[PDB]
């Protein structure tokens, strides 16, 4: 699960995002684990991924949780859904 | 509170959680599963317990609890 390409791009997303909103300088290394969890209670269905990744902090590698919001089921959608990096934060 | 958390795990070691109703038809997870993962559904049997799930089954009906696991993988 941690290693597809699908959740690489939204870790990515999640440390760029990161970034830009606290003027940092994070640079990704690696997805450790990722849970992906999809709502179909609701509409719009929406899917929640929980991601712990690894992040080096000036040369020291740290491990960080990300939360990551997307409109969307769909993982064919994925790459243009609508997205929210809705927490960052070390683990 | 008739909300049910429902990890799929797949036989590649994929895992997929879906938050469902209790009274909802399982058909609507299973078609959702195969939709997201672009998978064809005359391929693939979903087991709950080591039994099959018909697709009018209901989580209420199979007495499932949150966190439980249904298993996919292809014939």
């Amino acid at each position: 699960n941690e290693n597809s390409l699908e959740i690489e791009e939204l870790a990515r997303f999640a440390v760029d995002e990161h970034n830009k909103k606290e003027n940092a300088l994070l640079e990704f290394v690696r997805v450790v684990k990722a849970k992906e969890q999809v709502d179909l209670t609701r509409f719009p269905v929406t899917t929640m991924y929980y991601l712990t990744l690894e992040a080096k902090d000036g040369g020291k590698k740290k491990l960080y949780e990300a939360k990551v919001w997307v409109k969307g089921y769909l993982l064919e959608e994925l790459k243009h859904n609508f997205k929210e990096l809705q927490e960052f934060k070390p683990v | 509170n008739d909300h049910i958390n429902l990890k799929v795990a797949g036989q590649d070691g994929s895992v997929v959680q879906f938050k469902i109703k209790r009274h909802t038809p399982l058909s609507k997870l299973m078609k959702a599963y195969c939709e997201r993962q672009g998978l064809s559904m005359r391929q693939i049997r979903f087991r709950f317990d080591g039994q099959p799930i018909n697709e009018t089954d209901t989580p209420a009906q199979l007495e499932m609890e949150d966190e439980d696991t249904i298993d996919v993988f292809q014939q």
